[PDB]
């Protein structure tokens, strides 16, 4: 549109002079690139995002690429709009970074796509709904204990390397095999290497072509890793929007969502604020996290991973996303080193939605019962350590018998691990699961030995396992 | 132009007049005829930073801008020698004479360029092998405290690769250059020498020097790596490379952060941790494989650069101070070290016997903790502990005596099949090492079937072998 | 070639130079001006310059004290850096910061050879290591973390805690022994202990092997900068020109570093860590690098350094930690016990606690003495919450040889006949081996605890024990 020079590079951070007076507007988009006139100079090609305006017609902008050999004089155009992602039906299968720029080398997207704005403001109380609507997964410790909801947001908690990322993988994989929804992925300053295998482990899958993704990576400028977030929810926006149905939108940590929302704020000059965290923390977490509405029309379902430092909740990302959640799962490492999968707690592990009424008054009761069992078992285990099992009683023997049977029936093989064990997963629903574990409360399964539960899933493979094993 | 003085002198930094066509990261030199790196373009003024001795750089000199970026030499003959951030020699010897340079700043490898990482990087500690794997191309981190054999592991695994076909690389940063010397000393008396090549950024050096140690020593990784060849590389300190990095963006003025520490220190950290990768089968395979170092005070894990750190990486091997001065060397928590490719960088055995060791490693470690104060209890309570009191005894070994995998996995085999319930625990330790004697002079035929087949022999022969030694002991 | 004093902050001024010269960095100025009229004051000053400043002007940090500077006073400009004197006749002398002498025995005329203090440090073809041990005849040091010769030796500790004790009592028979040039320089002391030990030294004759340097407590930061770097520069003549051995010997390091960040804020540095100049390890690095043994000399160099407020994690007790090759840690739990030195056993390290360095048995014994030590250090946080009537007798005999270890590694010192009128002892390596064989087989349980309670040799211990009456 109109076109300014350059006047000071510090890194990330650049300034534009438009000496003219016509200025771009916040959150814009300036474009530069550039072509080498002597053998000493570079050819680059960068995309700045305006932050502030500093008077006598200076911008201050943040790169979302690398500054490396910047001069000052050279031409920054204005778009004279925010950064554009192209969406629509030219969006599945493919690959984006940040920009919106294809990674995948199977193609370019031409000038057809539609393009959404990035930042736009926030739907209103225009139509937002208040109906619930249970979101089945298949998964026996998620959909029994922990229900998710159309148009909630759920939180997965835990250390690194404990299994956010497989559950992740395989809630894409069983929607897409049984429910066939579309969905979105937006990784927020993944690593190459997981980002790698999610895309090998898509197309092995055959859902490369349902879902799409957006990419950002660690050496990427913080701003970048701070907006991928938000182009990955501009996609989301148009399957729910224009094509009405039920979208699910998946974030791969949020906590860098805030890591780089600091350092941005650091290198803006922003007074520092609680643990280091930018003056403006829950104004970003919640202008991210209320564009992810269920209106009459789509949902959006977001299921999210964040990562919790040092065993401690209290930190201030945590705590933000906190008052956001409609249901909560904590992942255990002593679960996941335990022969238990997927490692997640059960008692620390809740769902506003687990209400008699929402989920029927049957799932209720086997739920209640269930925890009421695991509770009993963990208040016994003091006792069994050091007088074993045979001090305690009757009734503690045989609630101590049922629950180490329910703990192992939680866990199941499912159809991304076969990389990790070489077996090939199953799925249970949700009839199956309570009847399953009513049937296991009941007590009609004494008689079998406690392994034939370790990893299988309908009661009847437990028969079959225990069939194999004699 | 290009000509313009020097306004202001201090502390390794300088500002400039004049200079109106740099470019950020442009090397520049003085009439002293010392380099720096023009790092901060203002409206009227440059700054600069000096990568040499500043001393002699008064007001009003001219200077004076290369048009390059900083390169490294790049070459096979590097193999061997000790030296600078930049390409010279520091341990005499005369020039090392490379092929040609590459710029530092450079892409990393992208997306679809990587295989997973499935072939294993041998350490020859035991409890690494068994319950930390790693692989070419992992990116895992050592930390720790003071004193708890950090550097032993690292020199552990480099003296390792020389039955291997590995190249390794070591890199100080801010360290007594009379530490570098021991260090090498201690590769050569093993011969490991010919195989590595150590870069030296002694604290004493210019800031700026620290600044571009690490990826002085990526660069050469990464000409390895594109040949073909898989590369090992150690970082000794990040911790000193962003002390460096933090003096020196506070000289120039830069909006502090945290703890006083840039803004760019993620961005920093990463653009040089992404370099490390496992390439596919048209790039060639090869493989630079990362174990950069960070200590942190007195046990706290969770300040700023730790955990960076520990965001970035795809493991953490965790040394304790408490556990070194228990008896129990190298002291490494197991529980709180996490492998993300725990079974995939394994041969096959290794997973085999590993998974059932570490279930008895994590059975024992609760009952542990309080179950021995209580000194009556049941018969099978205090057999976990026998289990793993001798799992703890059997995972200690001497400084310095790397084993092959399969002893390894032998005498794990011994361990988890409870063969060694007879013997009393102080003896267990004299069995490990009569027992690998036995096994060289006699059962040398478990280790061909091993050697050749990357799995686990007839259990016949295992026990039979095994079986044979224990009458011998005593 | 002269300029006009145009500022004056405390101990720093601004010195303007406008005749078309200026001086280098690390520079010395002089100013000697003649009271023009009764209120002025005639006033006799050198400055070192540490900073470029703009039009004409350099940032001087003065060497004495700033009172009656005028604006417009003229400054000379001597050309290089500060001068020290070196040769043989520093050997008894005692001088000042700016090479002048201290006691009043003479001076030294103008012909005597004269170095500048800032050089580069020595290259790495230069260097070379060895293992040999250097007893010290103090059972703690000996037994569980042996110096070794030509190694650098750290005392760290904060006010009150025995390191000048452990320096006399190291300097009185390292000096009774060693054929070696000595140099001390005292940084931040304490101007009576200065007076005290050259009187001490006077006692012992060994002035005429030793040569001083002294700035202390009462000093403008500069001088305290300066002074260990003169010591320094005496010991470098010394070590490489004579191609004699030396021994250099400074008592609390730190001041350097604390008189550096005092005025780095007047010299426009950004703060940094707690409060701490942005340039610490810099300079720190700069210092210690310069003290190496070389081909052509050794140095054994012996510090001590102060915490300040003993938090050992403190950043500059933290940079210093990775220059030591050896280091014993006092901390004040020990000397509230009563038991001397306050050496931490399981936290004072030496590169020479090695089968290949003191022998197998001796590594062996040091090792299970820290074992022990370390058992009883998790029993008192046992003991505490349980009571001592619930471990088993393993458990008791660990406290009581435990108790039975501590008390012995306290020994009757010489230095500290004063302290406690006590004759003193040393006590060879081979009997402490001896002693704590006897100690850990239980070969002496039946003498009470009291009975090794400041005591040189096991004999002293059953010595002690008979006069007990047991
Ligand atoms: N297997 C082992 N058995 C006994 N001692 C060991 C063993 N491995 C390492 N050590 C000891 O641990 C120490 C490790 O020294 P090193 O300098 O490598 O450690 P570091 O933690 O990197 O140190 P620093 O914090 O001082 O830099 C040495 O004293 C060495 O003797
Ligand atoms: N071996 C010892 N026996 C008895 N008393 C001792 C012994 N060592 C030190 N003390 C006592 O402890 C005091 C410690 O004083 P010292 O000069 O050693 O302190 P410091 O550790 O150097 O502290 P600062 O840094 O404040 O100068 C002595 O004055 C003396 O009273
Ligand atoms: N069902 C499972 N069975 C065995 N291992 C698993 C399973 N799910 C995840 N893992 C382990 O988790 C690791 C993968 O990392 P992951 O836990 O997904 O990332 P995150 O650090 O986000 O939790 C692998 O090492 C794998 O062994
Ligand atoms: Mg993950
Ligand atoms: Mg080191
Ligand atoms: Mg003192």
């Amino acid at each position: 549109m109109t076109r300014g020079r350059v006047i000071q590079v510090m890194g990330p951070v650049v300034d534009v002079k438009f000496e003219n007076g016509h200025l771009p507007a916040i959150y814009n988009a300036l474009k530069i690139q550039h072509k080498a006139r002597n053998e000493n100079e570079v050819d680059i090609d960068l995309t700045l995002e305006v932050a502030l305006h500093l008077g006598d017609d200076t911008v201050r902008t943040i790169a979302m690429a690398s500054t490396d050999g910047l001069i000052r004089g050279m031409e920054v155009i204005d778009t004279g709009a925010p950064i554009s992602v192209p969406v629509g039906e030219v969006t599945l299968g493919r690959v984006f970074n940040v920009l919106g720029e294809p990674i995948d080398l199977e193609g370019d997207i031409p000038a057809d796509a539609r393009r959404d704005p990035i930042h736009r403001p926030a739907p209103k109380f225009e139509e937002l709904a208040t109906e619930v609507e249970i979101l089945e997964t298949g998964i026996k410790v998620v959909d029994l204990l922990a229900p998710y909801i159309k148009g909630g947001k759920i939180g997965l908690f835990g250390g690194a390397g404990v299994g956010k990322t497989v559950l992740i993988q395989e809630l894409i994989h069983n929607i897409a095999q049984e429910h066939g929804g579309i969905s979105v992925f937006a990784g927020v300053g993944e690593r190459t290497r997981e980002g790698n295998d999610l895309y090998h482990e898509m197309k092995d899958s055959g859902v490369i072509s349902k879902t799409a993704m957006v990419f950002g990576q660690m050496n990427e400028p913080p701003g970048a890793r701070m907006r991928v977030a938000l182009t990955g929810l501009t996609m989301a926006e148009y399957f729910r929007d224009e094509q009405g149905q039920d979208v699910l939108l998946f974030i791969d940590n949020i906590f860098r969502f805030t890591q780089a929302g600091s350092e941005v704020s650091a290198l803006l000059g922003r007074m520092p604020s609680a643990v280091g965290y930018q003056p403006t923390l829950a104004t970003e977490m919640g202008q991210l996290q209320e564009r992810i509405t269920s209106t009459a029309k789509g949902s959006i379902t977001s299921i999210q991973a964040i990562y919790v430092p040092a065993d401690d909740y209290t930190d201030p990302a945590p705590a933000t996303t906190f008052s956001h959640l409609d249901a909560t799962t904590n992942l255990e490492r002593k679960l996941a080193e335990m022969g238990i999968y997927p490692a997640v707690d059960p008692l620390a592990s809740t769902s506003r939605a687990l209400a008699p009424e929402i989920v029927g008054e049957e799932h209720y009761q086997v739920a209640r019962k269930v925890q009421q069992t695991l509770q009993r078992y963990k208040e016994l285990q003091d006792i069994i350590a050091i007088l074993g099992m045979d001090e305690l009683s009757d009734e503690d023997k045989l609630v101590v018998h049922r629950a180490r049977r329910i703990q192992f029936f939680l866990s199941q093989n499912f159809h991304v691990a076969e990389q990790f064990t070489g077996q090939p997963g199953s799925y249970v629903p949700v009839k199956e699961t309570v009847r399953g574990f009513k049937e296991i409360l009941e007590g009609k399964y004494d008689h079998l030995p406690e392994d034939a539960f370790r990893l299988v899933g309908r009661i009847e493979e437990v028969v079959e396992k225990a069939k194999a094993m004699g | 132009s290009d000509v313009g003085t020097v306004i202001q002198v201090g502390d390794g930094i300088a500002r400039a007049h004049g200079l109106d066509n740099v470019m950020s990261g442009e090397l520049v030199e003085f009439a002293n005829g010392v380099m720096g790196m023009a790092l901060n373009l203002e409206e009227n003024n440059v700054g600069i930073v000096i990568l040499g001795p500043y001393t002699g750089i008064k007001e009003g000199d001219e200077v004076r801008r290369t048009g390059r970026i900083m390169e490294v030499p790049v070459g096979e003959a590097l193999i061997g020698r000790v030296v600078n951030p930049l390409g010279q020699p520091v341990d005499g010897l005369g020039p090392v004479e490379t092929t040609e340079t590459r710029p530092i700043e450079s892409r990393a490898p992208g997306v679809m360029d990587r295989r997973s990482v499935h072939e294993p990087l041998q350490t020859g500690i035991k409890a690494i092998d068994a319950l930390v794997p790693i692989g070419r191309g992992q990116r895992e981190l050592i930390i720790g405290d003071r004193q708890t054999g950090k550097t032993s592991v690292a020199i552990d695994t480099i003296i390792n690769q020389k039955d291997q076909n590995m190249i390794s690389i070591y890199v100080a940063i801010g360290q007594k250059e009379s530490t570098v010397r021991t260090v090498v000393e201690t590769l050569r008396k093993h011969g490991a020498l010919d195989y590595t090549i150590v870069v030296t950024a002694s604290a004493s050096q210019p800031a700026p020097l620290l600044f571009l140690a690490p990826y002085a020593g990526v660069a050469m990784g990464e000409y390895f790596m594109y040949k073909g060849k898989h590369v090992l590389v150690v970082y000794d300190d990040l911790s000193k490379q962003a002390a460096a990095y933090r003096e020196l963006s506070l000289l120039l003025r830069r909006p502090p952060g945290r703890e006083a520490y840039p803004g760019d220190i993620f961005y920093l950290h990463s653009r040089l941790l992404e370099r490390a990768a496992k390439l596919s089968d048209a790039k060639g395979g090869g493989s630079l494989t990362a174990l950069p170092f960070v200590e942190t005070q007195a046990g706290d894990i969770s300040a700023y650069i730790p955990t960076n750190v520990i965001s970035i990486t795809d493991g953490q091997i965790f040394l304790q101070s408490d556990l070194f001065f228990s008896g129990v060397r190298p002291a490494i928590n197991a529980g709180l070290s996490v492998s993300r490719v725990g079974g995939a960088a394994q041969i096959k055995a290794m997973k085999k016997v590993a998974g059932t060791l570490r279930l008895d490693l994590a059975a024992y470690r609760e009952l542990e903790a309080f179950a021995q104060f209580g000194s009556d209890l049941d018969k099978a309570t205090q057999a976990k502990l026998a289990r793993g009191a001798r799992t703890v005894e059997v995972l200690k070994q001497d400084l310095h005596q790397p084993i092959p995998v399969e002893k390894q996995v032998l005498i794990i085999y011994a361990l988890t099949r409870g063969f060694l319930d007879d013997i009393p625990v102080e003896d267990v330790r004299r069995f490990e090492k009569e027992f690998y004697l036995f096994l060289d002079q006699n059962g040398q035929h478990l280790l061909e079937h091993i050697r050749t087949t990357k799995d686990l022999p007839n259990e016949d022969d295992l026990n039979k072998a095994i079986e044979a030694f224990k009458k011998t002991f005593v």
